[PDB]
RNA sequence: GUCAUCUAAUUAGUGACGCGCAUGAAUGGAUUAACGAGAUUCCCACUGUCCCUACUUGCUAUCUAGCGAAACCACAGCCA
RNA sequence: UUACCGAUACCAAGCCAUAAAAAGAAGAAAAAAUUUUUUUUUAGAAUCUUUUUAUGAGUAGAAAAUCGUGGGGUUUGUGUUGAAGCGAAAUACGUGAGUUUUCGUGGAACAUCUCCCUAGUGCAGAUCUUGGUGGAAGUAGCAACUAUUCAAAU
RNA sequence: AUUUCACUCAUAUUAAAUAAAAUAACUCCAAGUGGGCCAUUUUUGGUAAGCAGAACUGGCGAUGAGGGAUGCUCCUAACGC
RNA sequence: CCUAUUAGCUGGUUAUUUUCGAAAGAUCUCUCAGGAUCGCUGGAGUUGAUUAAUAUAAUUUUACCAGGUAGAGAUAAUGAU
RNA sequence: AUUUUAAAAUUAUUUGAAUUUUUCUUCUUAUAAUUUAAGUUGUUUCUAUACAGUACUUUCUUAACCCACUCGUCUUGAAACACGGACCAAGGAGUCUAGCAAAUGUGCAAGUGUAUAUGAUUCUUUAAACAUUUUACGCAUAAUUAAUGUAAUAUGUCUAUUGUAGAUUUGUGCCCCACUUUGCAUACAAUACCGGUAAGCAA
RNA sequence: UAAAGCUAAAUAUAUGUAGGAGACCGAUAGCAAACAAGUACCGUGAGGGAAAGAUGAAAUAGUACUCAGGAAUGAGCAAU
């Protein structure tokens, strides 16, 4: 089902989930589409597994945006943020996932200062 | 559903993007484009739609080629979107104003002592917009040799088409269905 | 290349035709634990890979020697723009103008701590910052493979005469020379990135003209070589477009849908 | 065979794997003929190793 | 390059484009050039058509060093010679350009092409064709033989 | 095992997959088996009518370039 | 096959008959006392082979302490 | 004879992609406070930007664009204030392969999407190979050799 | 018969109609395929067959959706969200 | 060990989305479980069209052709009766 | 940010006319506005006078209505009483070389490729880069014939064969069209000329 | 100028030994063998032939002491 907040439409939630990957654990979750002969799904029969296709698209003008209206950024120095201070109002900040804490710091006082949001602002902390 | 043709989509053939990563010819690509849009000319659009061509579909064409199309008008300019090769057959160049991609050495060097110039194409722009007293030329697109391979496959009646072999002796492909004295001929 | 007969070096049976297994080639025997395993076949554990690496490989190219003296003349010219050197990534901000040539005696300066006194006094303290600072040791199974650390490139120096230009200013990090008679593409254009930073001798400077043509002598000119020639004369296309010739060709602006 | 080609030739029926041999060593053994070359000329103290033909 | 290979784009297709009934098998054929005559026989007919057979007489060894010989059309002998120096011989009719083709490599003149009128040309080749001393002399010129 | 001898099923919607192709229909046909003692006879028209041509525009080309 | 005999009852056995699909003579024919873990029919004796099953002994099975596999296995397991 | 119910078909509208098309290489708008400030934006990447219409099954098969892996050059980066990996996750992004983050564990390396080069580069199957582990199951079973018992010592 | 000169035979709706007719024509390289089956109508052999062999078109195959309780081929109708 | 012999035969043949999309006829074949070749298909490219027109059309109309199937007949022929 | 313009309609004035003869009669003359033009705007509440909860977003677990056969494969047809698969991890299959062609990109061009090899104050890298005292060789530049061999308009002219279509160009009725001018590529033909074979002649 | 003979160089080297390298493999990979590997083990024999690397900076820090246990072990207010 679709789901509408503001402007942003998703067309579609709960992730498409691979062929019988539910009853076999060699069979991981993660999409594959059928090749097979007889396949049910690909065959598209009523109830199972519908595959992914292209008419589920977001609409361009809102795609890569997230639910606060801005596009992210992954940033991994304080040197990254020259690009968003002529961008603060439409980019938020992610830091690095391997960042230390004092260069988070750092990081998250430029883009206070900057007034820049940060999505994961309060970690390793 | 919809009865249509292509189910209903309109199918273009050739060439729709520039190949090459040639900066320059980019450049020259992007510059043709805009002048064709903006101009009426199909002169601007054929040079656009040209300089998209792949290699076999712009040949060279030879000194004397172009003097003999040119020799109808002497005031005017050729455009080629090929080579100009230089032509050791003929004897003497006379005065010929010739835009084109690119020049051999010996061509560029006998028409700039016949006096003629060599132009490129965006000489050619920046002097006639629209093409005015030029005549679009090019060379043989058919005469390669991968052509001669082509048609009618090498053993239907009355095909011109040259066989593909190792070499052209009397004991390669020439007995039994090349001449009446073995089976057929042809 | 693997060892030539690799995973195959075993006795060949595969007895498998009622046995109740798949029909595999296995080894003979007993005692041991590899008796009736799987034996050589890409699937099998220790049979030999799908299609064993061989030495007659194409290891290298024949390149045109024409189109390499292009590729080696369009890397000088791109050297001689400014944006171009900015963009491969050298820190070139403060320097007076990016042909820089310098005086033939720097050719002859032999400690490198004046080299390095040199690089810096023409405007390249950056450079020569970020050249020092790159160094670290590399990501992946590289590092055992005699190849630990990953420098960048900086400065390439030009001579003509070494009389102590290669020993002064190697031992820089990212600096490497070149005599202007042996320029090298590799050097010229590191990993196929347009425009190197050079620093040119003048002597260097000015036999560029003899190698390539211009008041040739015997042993020095590229015999029978001539400068390759531009598709178009001028590429600034915006520049014609702005012209008043075709701008009065130009028909008026139309409308979208 | 199928289509418009030439007709295949390749004398590659015996055990070639055996005969193939790749020279990486082209330009070492140009070193090395002229090291010799230089010592011998250094060798015989002035008078050349070219004889007249 | 081996990333830019169509088998990488079939990676999970099962029978790797070579068809699911047909299948890939080895030589369903045969080997090399087996089925002429028999059941590639359409193929041969069709682009190789005087494969099979043999026509003529046999040389038992050649020796190509014997008739090894390389031609040259009339109409390339002014090419031949620089530019300025073909201004100066069509300039002054007094003197005439004596050209030895087998200098520059060619054993025979043939006659293709045209020669300029009223220019006189002398040359010497091992071997001339009919047409050739014909154009040659109609020139005003003179073909003249050597070894 | 016996097999399927002969249909002619689906052949027609073969045949118009890419359209019932039309001959080229040339303005021109080779000459090369036809009416002999004829054409060879139109050969020799074509040559007298060029031959005619050719000495007309001579003539008026030397006299107009002198 | 037909005729006798064997039985109450005989596609079995034995003795005869022989235009024998297609017997036959060291491809050995016919016959043979003695011999045979050889094939076959009948009779006496004998008996749980059977009418028609019952009771009973040992060792298992069984429950417990201890020890402790394997084959088979798409997922599984009510029917018209 | 009416009404009604009834599709992934039909109609209107939105959005995704495909195809085609029309066209294109520079200037202030609004709102909130009180003439002066404040808040947003103030665009110009040509395989691009804006707009328009039509269309969308698909085995065998073909192609394009994308997503990942080992290694190389270039660039520019993260690591003991904890890298890779791993477990669980996420108001996360993508249509999707995936990408990116959090917490925990870990204790030393790791990327590079700037562009490119390279390959032993992507698994559910092959009675696939090697290793590990299940239900069967505390089950089958521990049945030849007649047979053990009392008391004591350790 | 050919060639050159003349004159002119609707075109402003187009030498009959209609036409998402140029989504054309042509060339090159190449994949898969070359066991088919079914329905209507026609039809041969056969007592007949869910039998064997043919013709036309449409399907199934390669294809789901609504209906026929159920059903590879019937009816409606073919599929982005 | 030659030898990873050969197999027209069986099994398997590894990420996503998007677009296009078949054949199970035919000819030859020591051919009938195969192959080549044509047809059907994709990709590439050019020439065209882009000018509600021309080319063009699994359509009709107008004009003109060709047929011996259904039907009919047995007194028109032949063959039956 | 130079068509949400223009008009169209409506309202209020105004000019003239027409007419179905009027409180929606129509047609324009001017002005000013509005929307029925020129794809939704306004008001009031609530969330809420919070900093994370019992609300809101989201993941998961459970239900419930409707639907849903085992995947891969060969096959006309598989959920099959067709075969493989007990489970999990790791490994696991169109590659490499030679040779040919097509396609496309690149360089040069009637030439192209410097082969082997040489030289050079290059010699960590460097087994790569650089270079080649003014008919080596390959392919191409000419074909045809078993072959001795022969070999492409033909010296009237530094015009370069001829037609029919045809791109581009030139003017006349800088942007629509019909006549002129030129005639690329290509297609269809015609002509010559070269090699071979016939035929005629043949010192 | 046969039926007699010698002769260095340019050439080759899946062997042995010794050096140096790599866009190679990174413990199911790479030689079969990173290790006590042609070892253990199997076959009468010819032959066949594995598996098996990683505490920590430092064991010159490899677990002292107490309690409970026959012991193995376990626990701790005890310990590197």
């Amino acid at each position: 089902a679709v789901k509408k907040v503001g402007k942003i439409i998703k067309k579609r939630t709960k992730k498409f989930t691979r062929f019988q990957s539910n009853r076999f654990m060699r069979v991981k979750p993660a999409w594959r589409k059928p090749r097979g002969i007889d396949c049910r799904v690909r065959r598209r029969y009523k109830g199972t597994n519908l595959m992914p296709s292209i008419g589920y698209g977001s609409n361009k003008k809102t795609k890569f945006l997230l639910p606060n209206n801005k596009y992210k950024y992954v940033v991994k120095n304080v040197k990254e943020m020259e690009p968003l201070i002529m961008n603060h109002t439409k980019y938020c900040v992610q830091i690095a996932h391997n960042v230390s804490s004092k260069k988070r710091k750092q990081i998250i006082e430029r883009a206070k200062q900057m007034n820049v949001s940060v999505i994961n602002a309060k970690a390793r902390l | 559903g919809i009865a249509l043709k292509n189910v209903g989509r309109i199918k273009k053939h050739g060439r729709k993007h520039l190949v090459s990563k040639n900066p320059y010819l980019r450049l020259l690509v992007k510059l043709y484009n805009f002048l064709a849009r903006r101009t009426n000319a199909n002169f601007n659009k054929i040079i656009a739609k040209r300089l998209i061509m792949p290699k076999r579909y712009r040949p060279p064409l030879s000194l004397s080629k172009l003097q003999y199309h040119m020799a109808n008008h002497p005031n005017d300019i050729a455009v080629v979107v090929g080579s100009i090769t230089d032509d050791k057959r003929l004897f003497s160049l006379k005065q010929l104003k010739v835009c084109a991609l690119r020049f051999t050495e010996t061509a560029r060097k006998r028409i700039e002592d016949a006096g003629g110039e060599c132009l490129t194409f965006d000489q050619l722009a920046l002097k006639y917009p629209t093409g005015k007293k030029c005549v679009l030329l090019r060379g043989p697109t058919k005469a390669r040799t991968a052509e001669k391979h082509f048609g009618k496959a090498p053993g239907k009646p009355k095909s011109k088409a040259r066989p593909y072999v190792r070499s052209k002796g009397r004991k390669f492909e020439k007995a039994r269905g090349r001449r009446k004295s073995r089976a057929y001929k042809k | 290349a693997v060892k030539l007969g690799a995973g195959y070096e075993t006795s060949a049976e595969s007895w498998g035709t009622g046995r109740a297994v798949a029909r595999i080639p296995r080894v003979p025997g007993g005692g041991t634990h590899r008796a009736g395993q799987g034996a050589f076949g890409n699937m099998c554990r220790g049979g030999g890979m799908f299609n064993p690496t061989k030495i007659w490989r194409r290891w290298g190219r024949k390149v045109n020697l024409k189109e390499k003296r292009y590729a080696v003349c369009s890397s000088i010219a791109a050297s001689g723009v400014t944006s171009l050197v900015l963009a491969r990534g050298h820190r070139i901000s403060h320097l007076k103008e990016v042909p820089l040539v310098v005086s033939n005696d720097i050719e002859s300066l032999s400690k490198t701590k004046e080299a390095v006194n040199f690089l810096v006094s023409l405007g390249l303290k950056d450079e020569v910052n970020r050249l020092v600072k790159s160094k670290k040791i590399r990501a992946g199974k590289g590092k055992m493979r005699n190849r630990k650390y990953k420098i960048r490139n900086g400065p390439l120096i030009i001579y003509e005469n070494d009389n102590g230009v290669k020993k002064a200013f190697r031992n820089i990090p990212g600096v490497d020379l070149c005599k202007v008679t042996k320029l090298n593409l590799l050097k010229l254009a590191p990993g196929g990135s347009i425009g190197r930073l050079c620093i040119w001798s003048e002597s260097a400077f000015k036999k560029l003209d003899v190698i390539y043509g211009k008041i040739h002598e015997k042993k020095v000119t590229k015999k029978n070589y001539i400068l390759p020639k531009s598709i178009v004369h001028n590429p600034d296309i915006y520049r014609i477009i702005h012209s008043d010739k075709v701008q009065a060709s130009l028909l008026a602006k139309k409308k979208p849908c | 065979v199928a289509h418009n080609n030439v007709l295949p030739n390749v004398h590659l029926h015996k055990w070639w794997q055996r005969h193939v041999r790749v020279n990486f060593s082209k330009n070492i053994k140009k070193k090395k003929r002229r090291l010799l070359r230089e010592k011998r000329r250094k060798a015989n103290g002035g008078t050349p190793i070219e004889k007249l033909h | 390059a081996t990333r830019f290979k169509k088998n990488r784009k079939k990676r999970g297709h099962v029978s790797a484009g070579h068809g699911r009934v047909g299948k890939h098998r080895k030589h369903p054929g045969g080997r090399g050039k087996a089925g002429g005559l028999h059941h590639m026989r359409i193929n041969f007919d069709k682009y190789h058509p005087g494969y099979f057979g043999k026509v003529g007489m046999r040389h038992l060894n050649l020796l190509k060093n014997r008739t090894y010989c390389p031609t040259i059309n009339v109409d390339k002998l002014w090419g031949l010679l620089p530019e300025e120096k073909k201004k100066e011989f069509s300039e002054n009719k007094d003197i005439a350009p004596v050209i030895d083709v087998t200098r520059k490599g060619y054993f025979k003149v043939l006659g293709n092409g045209k020669l300029k009128h009223n220019q006189p040309i002398v040359v010497k080749a091992r071997y001339f064709s009919s047409v050739a001393e014909k154009k040659i002399k109609a020139v005003g010129g003179q073909c003249i033989l050597v070894a | 095992a016996k097999s399927k001898n002969h249909t002619n099923h689906n052949q027609n919607r073969k045949a118009h997959k890419n359209g019932i192709k039309k001959p080229k229909k040339h303005k021109f046909m080779s000459r090369k088996g036809l009416d002999p003692n004829f054409f060879r006879n139109q050969k020799y028209c074509l040559k007298g009518i060029q031959k005619k041509k050719k000495e007309l525009k001579l003539k008026a080309k030397q006299e107009k370039n002198n």
